[PDB]
């Protein structure tokens, strides 16, 4: 939003997010290639890794 | 020709242009560019033919 808000304004025109950016799906692309751990303020039921 | 001579072919950029002709500096966003040209010429408040 805030790059189609400033893609604009030839004075100083900007590159795509996807360049400076990951996206989301790229971000959990790549934390499935890393031992992980989530915590959070709530009771999971019951399963293994858990 | 004047298609032709025109530095502008989408239209933000030719929102961009005409923010840039009524106040020059100031770098432009979208919103401030189409809020400026639809108060313009299509607000009841700023412009009005009897």
């Amino acid at each position: 939003a805030r790059f189609e808000n400033r893609g604009v304004d030839p004075m100083r025109p900007l590159l795509p997010p996807q360049s400076l950016w990951l996206r989301v799906d790229e971000l959990f692309s790549e934390l499935k290639n890393w031992p992980r751990v989530q915590l959070k303020t709530e009771h999971l039921p019951t399963k293994a890794a858990n | 020709e004047t298609l032709r001579v025109d530095p502008t072919n989408d239209r933000l950029s030719a929102l961009v242009e005409i923010y840039r002709m009524m106040r020059p500096g100031e770098p432009p966003t979208r919103e401030a560019a189409e809020s400026l040209f639809e108060n313009l010429f299509f607000s009841e408040d700023r412009y009005d033919l009897s």
